């Protein structure tokens, strides 16, 4: 039929959570288990019952009872933040093989931090090329949600803004970019430009001019 | 130890056939093993395509049966995919991937009852659409002597409006892994895409030094290296 | 002073019944007592004829007559099963080896031993069949499998069935059990393409 699990669920830095797969296809074959991280591939984590491949912690642990398998992970780190997909092969017909929908795990209580802003201003040779590009990074900041205003002088600019969503580096911190397209006049004829991060009440903001 | 690679094109129009091909090495494809398909859309899960055995017999996923084939060859070692009829709703990263033997009865041993998929491709996306592969173009994010943040300093690279998805990005030809991050790319209202790629440099040199970041745009078979020199 | 089965039969015992672990076969007995087992479903051969020889023996000893480890490099040997579980974790019989395919291969199987014992050599074996030929294949690879038994004495040519079963102890396949008397000197050889429960540990007696 198919794998039905809890779409979200948070725990602690430290303490345990299961999540939990069901299915009538979990009473003939077993339920393996995959973690996957933004822009990565999915990593094995549970052949089945509580067989680890080689390299996965021991605090990954696989059970199962009637036609429910859960995986349980004792003292849950940063790097545990991530989707967890349960799956197994149909009993049925021709034995299609069928994906949980997913279980997006939040780890609460992560060091905080604060976000480092760099903005870059117009390269010239970009500016050659009759374009103008403010690039705003965002980077080594938690929790990992921010919110971006960009400012013309004192003036508030919502036109020509894209941001991406925060996504983790490769320290476990959170970074995120917004770019602020411009043409040449429209840059060179304002006194500056200021990129505002705003993150858990508090904001950073960054200030760039043409004429330096 | 088996590793796959997925190859194919990374554009395909409508109503058109997406056409995949992973390469198997490490191993031998004629095995016990049913050598699978599995794809992910933006922002969904994994959804498992079909699977095939050495022999040439296949199992595909229900719902996609009538637009889906997938063939074997032992004359190079790899599997493909072909999937007609392609829409939006069929973009997505395309993996392949390694299943191990089952059984449909309970007169084997345990190992034939686990379902898993152990050794995966690093997958490759494929898009859906009309529009036209585009190059990107490449600046530098020169660090000012104000942007910098002590004996360290920030500095990266725009890659501007290409398309379509993906372009990867290292540095001094991946010499340089100094706190390197590839940020998530962003659509413009062009239809175009546009990331950054920033790298963590010493602020002594920066008056001198030179960095290299080398931008790969497989969908257009473009390559490039672009010096970052000091403002 | 007789043989203490405890919980378990002849037939769990003899087949090492992962449930009859902590069981000590001694070195002789003039009975045995016990209390009437195959966690595989199946048939035991000549059961009731393997229970009146092994009714009193003397110098009697259980030993590996094909390591598992060696005996069997171009096969699978670690095959186990929920039927026979042992602490809540699939396991197999002590004195057998479920022979499978391994890298999608069941090489033509032939192994023989010879008797040096000094003594009658009792040896078991089994020979296993699936409910469909899908899972043959998978399992053997073979679609028309045979076992071979052959000694001075014995010598028997099996072929599996493949048929939909009843389940028993939520198995619907089968394992059927047989067993001979290998004489001093006698050498027996085991041949297969598949469906062979090999032997794993044997045991020497003299009988009386």
């Amino acid at each position: 039929s198919e794998l039905t699990q809890d779409p979200a669920v948070s725990v602690a830095l430290g303490q345990t959570v299961r999540i939990t797969c069901q299915g009538d296809s979990l009473r003939s074959y077993y339920a393996s288990w995959y973690q996957q991280k933004p822009g990565q591939a999915p990593v094995l984590v549970i052949y089945g019952k509580n067989n680890r491949p080689s390299g996965i912690p021991d605090r990954f642990s696989g059970s199962s009872s009637g036609n429910t398998a859960s995986l349980t992970i004792t003292g849950a780190q940063a790097e545990d933040e991530a989707d967890y997909y349960c799956n197994s092969r149909d009993s049925s017909g021709n034995h299609p093989v069928v994906f949980g929908g997913g279980t997006k795990l939040t780890v609460l209580g992560q060091p905080k931090g604060a976000p480092s802003v760099t903005l870059f201003p117009p390269s010239s040779e970009e500016l050659q090329a009759n374009k103008a590009t403010l690039v705003c990074l965002i980077s080594d900041f938690y929790p990992g949600a921010v919110t971006v205003a960009w400012k013309a002088d004192s003036s508030p600019v919502k036109a020509g803004v894209e941001t991406t969503t925060p996504s983790k580096q490769s320290n476990n911190k959170y970074a995120a970019s917004s770019y602020l397209s411009l043409t040449p006049e429209q840059w060179k004829s304002h006194r500056s430009y200021s990129c505002q991060v705003t993150h858990e009440g508090s904001t950073v903001e960054k200030t760039v001019a043409p004429t330096e | 130890q088996v590793q796959l690679q997925e190859s194919g094109p990374g554009l395909v129009k409508p109503s058109g056939t997406l056409s995949l091909t992973c390469a198997v090495s490490g191993g031998s494809i004629s095995s016990s093993n049913w050598w699978s398909w599995v794809r992910q859309p933006p922002g969904k899960g994994l959804e498992w395509i079909g699977e095939i055995y050495h022999s040439g017999s296949t199992n595909y996923n229900p719902s996609l049966k009538s637009r889906v084939t997938i063939s074997v060859d032992k004359s190079k070692n790899q599997f493909s995919l072909k999937l007609s009829s392609v829409t939006a709703a069929d973009t997505a990263v395309y993996y392949c991937a390694r299943a191990p033997p089952y059984c449909s009865s309970t007169s084997c041993p345990d190992d034939y009852y686990y379902y898993y998929m152990d050794v995966w491709g690093k997958g490759t996306t494929v898009t859906v659409s009309g529009a036209s592969t585009k190059g990107p173009s490449v600046f530098p994010l020169a660090p000012s002597s104000k942007s910098t943040s002590g004996g360290t300093a920030a500095l990266g690279c725009l890659v501007k409006d290409y398309f379509p998805e993906p372009v990867t990005v290292s540095w001094n030809s991946g010499a340089l892994t100094s706190g390197v991050h590839t940020f998530p790319a962003v659509l413009q209202s062009s239809g175009l895409y546009s990331l950054s790629s920033v790298v963590t440099v010493p602020s002594s040199s920066l008056g001198t030094q030179t960095y290299i970041c080398n931008v790969n745009h497989k969908p257009s078979n473009t390559k490039v290296d672009k010096r970052v020199e000091p403002k | 002073a007789p043989l203490q089965l405890g919980n378990c039969s002849v037939a769990g015992w003899i087949l090492g019944n992962p449930e009859c672990e902590s069981l000590i076969s001694k070195e002789s007995w003039s009975y045995i007592v016990e209390t009437p087992g195959t966690c595989y479903p199946g048939y035991f051969a000549d059961y009731e004829e393997l229970r009146e020889q092994l009714s009193s023996v003397s110098s009697f000893e259980r030993f590996e007559i094909f390591p598992k480890e060696s005996s069997w490099p171009n096969h699978t040997v670690t095959g186990v099963t929920a039927s026979c579980s042992h602490n809540g974790k699939s396991s197999f019989y002590r004195n057998l080896l479920w022979l499978t395919e391994k890298n999608g291969l069941y090489p033509n199987l032939s192994n023989s031993y010879v008797n040096n014992k000094e003594k009658e050599v009792l040896v078991l074996w089994g020979v296993h069949h699936p409910s469909n030929i899908r899972d043959q294949r998978a399992i053997y690879h073979t679609e028309n499998a045979y076992v071979s038994v052959v000694s001075s004495h014995y010598s028997r040519r099996f072929t599996p069935e493949i048929a939909k079963r009843p389940k028993v102890r939520g198995q619907e396949g089968r394992i059927n059990y047989y067993w001979t008397l290998l004489e001093p000197g006698d050498t027996i050889i085991f041949e297969a393409n598949g469906n062979l429960i090999a032997p794993w540990y044997a045991f020497a007696l003299s009988r009386g």
